[PDB]
RNA sequence: UUAUGCUAUCAGGUGGAUGGCUCGGCUCAAGAGCUUAUGAAGGACGUGCCAAGCUGCGAUAAGCCCGGGGUAGGUGCAUGGAGCCAAUGAACCCGGGAUUUCCGAAUGGGACCUCUCCGUAGUGAUCAUUCAUGAUCGGGAACGCUCCGAAUUGAAACAUCUCAGUAGGAGCGGGAAAAGAAAUCAAUUGAGAUGCCGUAAGUAACGGCGAGUGAAACCGGCACAGUUCAAACCGAAUCCCUUCGGGGACAUGUGGUGUUGUAGGGCUGUUCAAACGUCUGGCGGUAAAAUCGAACUUGCCUGGAACGGCAGACCAUAGAGUGUGACAGUCACUUAGAUGUACGCCAAAAGACCGGAACAUGUCCCUGAGUACCGUGCGUUGGAUAUCGUGCGUGAAUCUGGGGGGCACCAACCUCCAAAACUAAAUACUCCUUGAGACCGAUAGCGAAAUAGUAGGGUGACCGAACGCUGAAAAGUACCCCGAGAAGGGAGGUGCAAAGUGCCUGAAACCUGAUAGUGAUGGAACGAUACGGCAUGAAAGGAUCUCUGGCAUGAAGGA
RNA sequence: GGUGGCAAUGGCUAACCUUUUAUCUGGGCAGCCGAAGCGAAAGCAACAUGUGCGCAGCCUUUUGGCGAGGCACGACGUAU
C-alpha cells in the first residue's frame, strides 16, 4: 500500500523497499484466471507456494506449473518448469516476479486462505 | 455578442446572448503578466542549509609553505569553507527568504482575465493553440451539464459537441518529459484539452474531473491560468448557461 | 547586474581589477565623509551639516485639510449627486464638516450660490463666496 | 630495416570524468509537543551455530508473554552451509506487560580503578509535614522568562556613539512561556485587559545634532474573559491526615462576607429572586494496526525481455504515481471513494451543588509602607530639565484622601485607585510525524546515499574524510591443457551483450604497440597564407563538380 | 528607463477573512503618495490662461493664418 497522500517517486519507492513483512505479503499478488475471480468475488489475490499458475509474461509465457518457492523480501516467486540451466548443467530454478504470473488453480491446504482472499 | 445553446445531444437548441465580458480586446501582454504573476505566486522557497560548507573551523596557513592562501583544516592540509574549495559553501546560493512572488493590480488583472475570456470565442487563437475540434465557438451549453455524475456522460457530451478529439489528443500525447523532472515527481508532460465552467458546485465537477487534460472549475475560481495556460490564450473552454448568467459583472 | 553580459570580460565593467574591493572604493560606508571628502556630494544630496528650527509637539500641532472654492464650485453638482450636499432655493448648501476639509481657500472662480459652512475661511475665499451671492458660516 | 626520435590517427593498459539512474540531503508548510529516583537520556561491557562492524536486546540478552491486524512462510543491514521456528497461526505492525549487568541526576563509602569495600540489606544532599509520606536534582532541536555581559567592526582615524544588550555566560522552565484586567491612553465631550500582525514611520525623539540609533498612541485586524486576596462586620461557624479510634494546624485568626472610582464594600431597613461557576453524564464526534475499491495482460511485427509499432476491447467520484526483464489508466501495490478501530481526547441533552442584583440611609467604619514620591550616583532607553531599573539618603496622606495629564509650582477641567494575586485563545520554535518542491543529483545535497561524527588527527578543548551502480535471471564460468599453485594464462562455455566480482557507459592526462609522413647536415612560440611530395578521401561534400582548351562580353590597367 | 493597468469623480491596498490545503476568486478605505504652497513657529493661503513668440499639425492666392505641447512675460500666495 502506497497512497496518493504522497505522489513523489522517491517516497513511494522508499515505502515499498522498506515495507514490513506484513505489507510484503501483498506484493506476491497476481491476476487470477477469469474463472477464479468470477467464483471468488475479487479480481486477484496472493500466490502461495504450491498453487498452479501460468506465467503470462517473459521467457516462459503460458507455462503452467506449481510455484516451488517464494520469498517475501525480494518479491520473487519460482515456478516449477520455469528454471535456468547453469554452466555446470544442473537446472537451477528461476525466480519470476509474482505480477508476471496468472493464477489458474488455488491451494486450499490453509483453512484461513478463504478469509485471506477477501475481507 | 450572442451564441447558441447546445444540449447533451450536441445540437444547438437556443440562442444565448453573451455577457459584456466576452467582447473585450486581445491582450497577449496582460495575459502574460497575469500568467507569470500566478506562476510566481505559486512558487516555494528553497536554498541550502544555514552553514553549508561553513561549519568548519579552518584557517589559512599564510605564506612561506608554497601552497595557496585558502583556508585549510587545523590538523590537515585539506581546504575548506571557501566557494572554490571542495565541499565549500556555494557562493551566492538561493535563499529561503527570497520573495519570488509577483503582483498584478486587481483592475489590470481583471482586464487580463477578460481578455483571456474573449479569446475563448475567437476560433483562430483557439485553433492556433493546438486545440483540435470542429465545434463553432463559443461552446455554451444548457445547464443540464451540471448534474451528470459519470464520466461516460461527459464523454458523450464532448463527442456530440465535437471536442472529444482534443481529449483523445491529451490522453495519447501525454508523454514522458526529459531530465530531472521525472525524479522530482514530474514524470509525464501533460496537455490541456477542455475547460468546463459550471455555474456552481455540481456533480459535473466530479464528472469531468478525470478527463485527460481537462480542467473543470466554477466561475469564481476562473483565474487567468485556466483561461490561458503558459501565457498563451486560446483554451478550448466549455461554458454553461449558469456560468453565462453569473458573468455579467464577474471582472468589472 | 547583467551577469551573463560580462562573462568573459574579466573585470565585469569595473575597469581595473583593483577596483571594487570594499568600502575604500566608495569613500567610507553610508553617507560618511560629509565634512571632509564628500562635502560637495553632501551639498548635492542634502546631507549638509546643521540644525535649524524647532518642532512643536504633534499632540498640539495640527495640519488642516484644505479645498479651493474653484473645486467646490465646479463639482458641487457632483456633491449633490453623491449626497454630501443638497440644493435649497437655488443655493448649493455645502458643509465642510463632513467632507473632511476644514479650510476654504479662494483659488479660482465662484459662479453659483454656495452656502458654505466650514471651520475657517480665508479672506479671499470669503470674498469670492460673498460676491457670488452665497454665504460663509463658521461651524463649531 | 634510420637507432634514439617528432607529429597525427588507431588498438590496448592505467584512470574514473561525462551521460543515465538513485532507498539520501536541503528548504518550505501542517500537525503534535515534554521526559526522569516506579532509576531516564548518554556511555562501558556482554549478547548470534559458524557473527568482525553497525543495529537491536540485557545473564530470560538480534530476545519472552498476552489482546488486535495479517496469513504462509520466517530466521536484521547481508536470499552462504547446517539446523531451528511456524496451521497449538509464527515472522511482521499497533497496544499492554515481563526481564532490564556496571556507570550515569547516580543517591550506602570510594573512584587515574565503569569496577571496588562494608554488609548491620542501604531515604546521598536540601526541604515540607500529621514526622504516615512527599517534593527538587538529569535530559530535551530550537523557542520562553530572569540576571550578568565584550570586541572585531562603522564613523573611511578615534574616545561619546555604533557594533549591541549582539556574541558568550549563570539561574529557572512548559508544551508553550512571559504579558494581562488601568493609580491607562486621550483631549477640550472620547476609549475601555493583555499578546501578536499591518500602519503610524525612518515620523517624534536621541546623537562629536557626525555616522547612525529610533518608538508609542490613534487606527485596521487575529482572538475575545473575566476575577481572587488583605481589611471593615461575624468569630472556630473551619481546613488537612487517619488504622475512622483519633491526631495536626489555628484566637499571632482556619473559615464566611468583600474586591472597587460620574467611588466600592461593611452597619440599619426594604425589593427582586438567584447570573456565571463546580461536579455527575457519556447521545455523538475523534480514534491502532488495518479492510474493500473499477476495467486487457487479446492477435501479428521487432525484441533476450513488450509497458512499444500496427489492429482490437474496456474502466474513470479512480489518467496521482511506484514496481514490472523497454514507454503500464486496465499485471501488482495502488489511486477517487467507502470502511473498521481497544485504550485514550473532546463532548452537547438530562440532574445535584453555593448564590446573585438593586433601592433608600448617614458629623459611623475599612480599602495594601520603609511603599508612592523626592535628592544624588550609575546603567539602560528614542525618552529629550520629559524612559525604565536600583545603589545610597530621605519619606508621606487615608475619601474633607491619593496619583496622572512628557521642566517644575498655582488654579480650572479631564481621567484613574497603585504599592497583594490569578487568568485560556490569537503568538514563538522544530527532536519528532506527514505533505510538497522551476531545489542538489554524488568533488553536488547534511560532514555522512550513513559497518559516519565513523576511519583518522590531537594530551585536551576539539577537528574530520573517501567509498553508490554486474546481469532480466548467478545463468557468478563445466570439462581439458600449461603452471609448484584454490594465483594466473590458453582452449572452451553461460549471457542479446562479459557487463567476468568497487563488474553500467568507460573521456583526457600518462603508458605500451601498430600505421602514415619525415628522420642521424640540422634552428626553435610549434602556427597563418600560397604551392608541391607521400598516405587517405566508404558515409555524411561536389557530377557542367574536377582537369585541360576554344568562342562571346570584358571594369581598373595596358603592352 | 522600457512596457502596461487605472487616473483629480485619483492610485495601490498592508495585516487579515474566504483556500474546496501555500495557487486562485471576492472582500479588506486602516494607511501611503498625489490633491497647496511658504514659514523655525504661530499663522496665512495662490492663475480653471491677461499677454507675446512659435515647432509638429491643419488651412492657404505657398506666403501667410490658426496653433495642443514648448519658450518668455504679467498677475497672485507666503517668508524675509
Ligand atoms: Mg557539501
Ligand atoms: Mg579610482
Ligand atoms: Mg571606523
Ligand atoms: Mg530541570
Ligand atoms: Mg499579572
Ligand atoms: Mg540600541
Ligand atoms: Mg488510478
Ligand atoms: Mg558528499
Amino acid at each position: 500500500m502506497i497512497a496518493m497522500v504522497s505522489k513523489q517517486p522517491r517516497k513511494q519507492r522508499k515505502a515499498r523497499y522498506a515495507a514490513p513483512l506484513h505489507i510484503r505479503q501483498k506484493f506476491m499478488g497476481a491476476r487470477l484466471s477469469e474463472a477464479l475471480t468470477k467464483e471468488y468475488g475479487t479480481r486477484s489475490a496472493a500466490v502461495i507456494t504450491g498453487d498452479t499458475v501460468k506465467v503470462m509474461r517473459g521467457d516462459f509465457k503460458g507455462t503452467e506449473g506449481k510455484v516451488q518457492s517464494v520469498s517475501l523480501m525480494d518479491g520473487t516467486i519460482t515456478v516449477d518448469g520455469v528454471i535456468s540451466t547453469k554452466v555446470d548443467g544442473t537446472e537451477v530454478p528461476r525466480p519470476l516476479n509474482p505480477s508476471n504470473v496468472m493464477i489458474t488453480k488455488l491451494e486450499m491446504k490453509d483453512g484461513r486462505r478463504a478469509s485471506s482472499i477477501k475481507k | 455578442a450572442t451564441a447558441k445553446t447546445i444540449d447533451l445531444t450536441g445540437k444547438a437548441v437556443g440562442e444565448v446572448e453573451l455577457p459584456a465580458v466576452f467582447d473585450a480586446d486581445y491582450r497577449p501582454d496582460l495575459i502574460k503578466k497575469a500568467v507569470l504573476a500566478a506562476q510566481a505566486n505559486r512558487l516555494q522557497p528553497y536554498g541550502p542549509r544555514l552553514y553549508s560548507g561553513m561549519e568548519t573551523s579552518a584557517r589559512g596557513w599564510g605564506s612561506g609553505r608554497g601552497v595557496s592562501h585558502v583556508p585549510r583544516l587545523v590538523n590537515s592540509s585539506r581546504a575548506a569553507r571557501v566557494p572554490h574549495a571542495k565541499g565549500g559553501r556555494r557562493a551566492h546560493p538561493p535563499k529561503p527568504e527570497a520573495d519570488r512572488s509577483e503582483k498584478v493590480n486587481t483592475k489590470e488583472r481583471r482586464y487580463a482575465i477578460r481578455s483571456a475570456i474573449a479569446a475563448t470565442t475567437d476560433p483562430t487563437l483557439v485553433s492556433l493553440r493546438g486545440h483540435i475540434f470542429e465545434a463553432e465557438l463559443p461552446i455554451v451549453a444548457v445547464n443540464d451539464l451540471e448534474s451528470l455524475e459519470r464520466t461516460k456522460q461527459v464523454i458523450e457530451f464532448l463527442e456530440a459537441a465535437g471536442l472529444y478529439e482534443d481529449v483523445l489528443r491529451a490522453k495519447y500525447g501525454r508523454h514522458i518529459r526529459a531530465g530531472r523532472g521525472k525524479l522530482r515527481g514530474r514524470k509525464y508532460k501533460h496537455k490541456k484539452s477542455v475547460l468546463i465552467v459550471a455555474g456552481e458546485n455540481t456533480p459535473i465537477l466530479k464528472a469531468a474531473r478525470n478527463l485527460s487534460g481537462v480542467d473543470v472549475v466554477t466561475v469564481d475560481s476562473l483565474n487567468a491560468e485556466l483561461l490561458a495556460p503558459g501565457t498563451h490564450a486560446g483554451r478550448l473552454t466549455v461554458w454553461t448557461e449558469s456560468a453565462i448568467g453569473k458573468l455579467e459583472g464577474a471582472f468589472q | 547586474m547583467d551577469t551573463k553580459k560580462f562573462r568573459g570580460s574579466r573585470t565585469c565593467g569595473g575597469g581595473t581589477h583593483k577596483n571594487r574591493r570594499g568600502a575604500g572604493n566608495r569613500g567610507g560606508r553610508g553617507k560618511a565623509g560629509g565634512c571632509k571628502h564628500h562635502f560637495v556630494r553632501a551639498m548635492m544630496r542634502g546631507y549638509s551639516y546643521g540644525k535649524h528650527g524647532f518642532k512643536r509637539p504633534d499632540e498640539v500641532s495640527r495640519d488642516v485639510s484644505i479645498v479651493n472654492v474653484g473645486e467646490l464650485d465646479e463639482l458641487a453638482s457632483y456633491l449633490v449627486e453623491e449626497g454630501l450636499a443638497e440644493v435649497k432655493d437655488g443655493a448649493y448648501h455645502i458643509n465642510l464638516e463632513n467632507l473632511g476639509i476644514e479650510k476654504v481657500l479662494g483659488s479660482g472662480r465662484v459662479t453659483k450660490n454656495l452656502v458654505v459652512t466650514s471651520e475657517e475661511f480665508s479672506a479671499s475665499a470669503r470674498e469670492k463666496i460673498e460676491n457670488a451671492g452665497g454665504s460663509c458660516i463658521d461651524a463649531e
